[PDB]
Order: structure tokens, then C-alpha cells, then sequence
């Protein structure tokens, strides 16, 4: 939230004030889990499985 | 018994997909994957030791 560069940390919404949260529980899905090569701002980087 | 496991210990060794799609010498290591049973059960060689510390 302080616009500090932790990559341990993510930020998101909450009601009106953006809150920071753990990104070692962020979790990409498809029919199995995936496995997050990179991440970075917005943008997500998986090798995920396949399906639908 | 595990008396065997006193002289010998674990090992690193390569390995195809450390996954993420690229090769890196792993401390688990797929050595022989046998499945001569009929019911699906599978034994597995691996590099570490299992049960002794």
C-alpha cells in the first residue's frame, strides 16, 4: 500500500482503500493447480494444465 | 532394518522438469518408477532416504 517494491506482499481493494495481503497464498487454477513462474503489477505469468 | 542406511546417504542428480519447464539437479531425483503390480500400486525410487535422519 505505501508504494513500497515487496515481493513478498500484493495490494488490493478493499471497500475504498487498497490493502496489502500475502502473495504466498495467491493461487492460479485451471483443472489442476498451476505452478506462478513470474509475477509483477497486474500481470501473472502460469504454466497451468489442461482445461476449460 | 535400517541398519543398511548407516553407510550411505542421499545424493543430488539431474532432473528433466524441476517444475517450471527447465532442468535443475534436484535432491529428488525419479530414479526407476516400477509398477508390476495388478492393482495400481506403484513403488518409487527416489534420491532422498525416507524415515531416517
Amino acid at each position: 500500500t505505501d508504494d513500497s517494491h515487496d515481493w513478498t506482499k500484493l495490494r488490493y481493494m478493499d471497500n475504498h482503500m487498497p490493502a496489502d495481503a500475502e502473495r504466498a497464498r495467491l493461487f492460479v487454477r485451471t483443472s489442476a493447480p498451476c505452478t506462478i513462474t513470474g509475477t509483477m503489477g497486474h500481470f501473472i505469468l502460469a504454466r497451468c494444465p489442461k482445461g476449460e | 532394518n535400517f541398519n543398511v542406511y548407516k553407510a550411505i546417504r542421499p545424493y543430488l542428480a539431474h532432473c528433466p522438469d524441476c517444475g517450471e519447464g527447465h532442468s535443475c539437479h534436484s535432491p529428488v531425483a525419479l530414479e526407476r518408477i516400477r509398477n508390476e503390480a495388478t492393482d495400481g500400486t506403484l513403488k518409487i525410487q527416489v534420491s532422498l532416504q525416507i524415515g531416517i535422519k
